């Protein structure tokens, strides 16, 4: 199951009742050359990505704007208001009406 | 060259969060995908550092430096190729149709060359993967590129 | 450990403890260094390498001693890993020396049956062992060799097995100079199959 | 100010107004006081009340000041409309420390010390971001429930 991953070469080994083969030293030399041409491959797949992935950060980041605004500033309000006389009058009040 | 492109400037004051016109030197792998380029991580890493650069230590930036690093990474995009990145995932699964099993393509992901967080990786497979367990890559990889 | 109770008394000679083992394969290493060579007197005996003459190799010994021989009068020295390994054909050093080793070291331990490929290697224990105990009879029955540890009665057993499910007849072909002592493991085979099936 | 929240303070100002002319004098802020069960309410709480005012309290003032007061004043439906996008898998309060590092993190109205007064009244469960709704209660309507 392990070997499912990896930009390797699902040739160079074999397995077996208790054991896994595996090439060196020309396979593995093959491999190698393989292996820096993936950081290429993927290297280059990767950055996208790592850009791509922060870019819809933004998009959630700025959504959020306001949102946070609207949270922000509507706690504070009560801090200040939850003390005042009126406002707990309010309160109490606030339960006979329709 | 300007074609003067001065939204890199205007986009190097969206980044700086002190607003003194500096970008600190751990930002500018992001900022430069920000801008439309792929470096790899250990190449922004080596130029930096090929350059008697050391990111460990605080760093600041102005812009006459982070313009002309952005321009050296900008030949670079000729690595880009979407055949490659379509030919990769056909070599990663059987049968004739594009579809990695889920975990497959977050642990390699994760865990196979550049690290990618876990988190990332679920941000870069919701809504491409459904309950099937299956990520179809010819939209997936359309979808990467469309960003 | 959790495993080992069917044999249990006989399980040293088998087997070593889960932590002997993590003990073992879970030391400092250094490859580069760390070797096997060439040795006048006694074959081949380890060390570390010193130096390196372009084509000659200086090493120290394991009780001390500085010889410089040839390039291929060197041989690599298996990672920790393989320490009493039960297959010396997982190994991933296919020597002369390392093989001669992990017999040794196996033995030097009391464990006369270590595996090399599809062999069933077997050492003159030169004294007595339960392991041709009545217990162990049962345990290595209805098991492939990959579910117990090297053992006879794993070939012999599994003789059987693939006896009954390939319906192939079977062999087994013991050999060894003179003071080997086949004739035991010959006779030990046989009670084997007598007990197991009659 | 939406017109719900508007026809309840109208409600409100009616029944601190027992003259109905639609003024709000210091007699009506100390016979409304005195049905809730305050007899012992000092004149200088009613002068205080009137002292935030620049003129005689009608509808409009009894508005105005109540704005001013409440400039982020955010009724239950969207404040547990920000705690579902908080939990967006629904049912559960989310974490203490997930509340207190996105609070700091994102904005400088998150930041510590305010959370910890955010912890102090604002119970446990409310404050270590796990419950959930009893704050909207208590946001939009003071005091313990």
């Amino acid at each position: 199951k392990l070997l499912g991953g990896g930009d390797v070469d699902h040739t160079q080994y074999a397995f077996g009742h208790t054991k896994v083969f595996f090439k060196a030293g020309l396979l593995g030399l093959l491999e190698e050359m393989r292996d820096d041409k993936l950081a290429e491959i993927i290297t280059a797949t990767q950055a996208r990505c790592r850009g791509f992935l922060m870019r819809v950060e933004y998009r959630a980041m700025v959504e959020r704007r306001e949102s946070i605004f609207c949270i922000q500033y509507n706690v504070r309000s009560f801090m200040n208001v939850k003390h005042w006389p009126w406002m707990k009058l309010f309160f109490k009040i606030k339960p006979l009406l329709k | 060259s300007k074609a003067a492109a001065d939204d890199f400037k205007e986009a190097f004051l969206l980044f700086d969060r002190t607003g003194d016109a500096k970008i600190t030197a751990s930002q500018v792998g992001d900022i430069a995908r920000a801008l439309g380029q792929n470096p790899t991580n250990a190449e922004i890493n080596k130029i930096l550092g090929n350059p008697s650069k050391e990111e460990m230590n605080a760093a600041a930036i102005t812009f006459e430096e982070f313009l002309p690093m952005l321009q050296a990474a900008a030949n670079n995009k000729d690595q880009g190729t979407f055949e490659d990145f379509v030919e990769g995932l056909r070599v990663f699964d059987k049968e004739g149709n594009g579809t990695v099993m889920g975990a497959e393509l977050r642990h390699v992901l994760a865990t196979l060359g550049e690290k990618m967080t876990e988190e990332e990786v679920e941000e870069l497979m919701k809504g491409q993967e459904d309950s099937n367990g299956c990520i179809n890559y010819e939209a997936f990889v359309k979808h990467i590129m469309s960003v | 450990d959790a495993e080992m109770a069917a044999f249990g008394e006989a399980a040293p000679y088998l087997r070593k403890s889960e932590k002997e083992r993590i003990e073992a394969q879970n030391k400092p290493f250094d490859a580069k260094s760390s070797v096997f060579v060439v040795h006048p007197k006694q074959s081949f005996v380890k060390g570390t390498i010193q130096s390196k003459e372009g084509g000659k190799v200086t090493v120290k010994t394991e009780g001390g001693e500085t010889l410089t021989v040839k390039e291929d009068q060197v041989f690599s020295m298996n990672p920790p890993k393989y320490d009493k390994i039960e297959d010396m054909a997982m190994m991933t050093h296919l020597h002369e020396p390392a093989v001669l080793y992990n017999l040794k070291e196996r033995y030097a331990a009391w464990m006369i049956y270590t595996y090399s490929g599809l062999f069933c290697v077997t050492v003159n224990p030169y004294k007595w062992l339960p392991v041709y105990n009545p217990k162990v009879v049962l345990a290595y029955r209805g098991k492939k060799r990959q579910e117990a540890p090297p053992h006879i009665f794993s070939i012999s057993d599994n003789a059987y097995q693939f006896m009954l499910t390939d319906r192939e007849n079977q062999s087994i072909l013991i050999t060894g100079e003179s003071g080997a002592g086949k004739t035991v493991n010959t006779k030990r085979v046989i009670q084997y199959f007598a007990t197991i099936a009659a | 100010f939406d017109e719900t929240e508007i026809e309840d303070f109208k409600e409100a100002f009616t029944v601190i107004d027992q003259n109905a002319d639609g003024i709000i004098d210091k007699d009506d802020l100390r016979e409304t006081f005195a049905a809730m069960g305050r007899l012992n309410v000092k004149n200088e709480e009613l002068d205080a009340m009137i002292k935030e005012a620049s003129g005689p309290i009608n509808f409009t003032v009894f508005l105005t000041m109540f704005g001013e007061k409440l400039k982020g004043a955010d009724p239950e439906d969207v404040i547990m409309g920000a705690f579902k996008v908080l939990d967006p898998d629904g049912k559960g309060s989310i974490k203490k420390s997930f509340l207190e590092e996105l609070l700091t993190t994102g904005g400088g109205r998150f930041t510590p010390e305010e959370i910890k007064n955010m912890w102090a009244a604002f119970p446990p469960d409310v404050a270590g971001n796990v419950d959930y709704k009893n704050i909207c209660y208590v946001i939009t309507h003071g005091e313990d429930a």
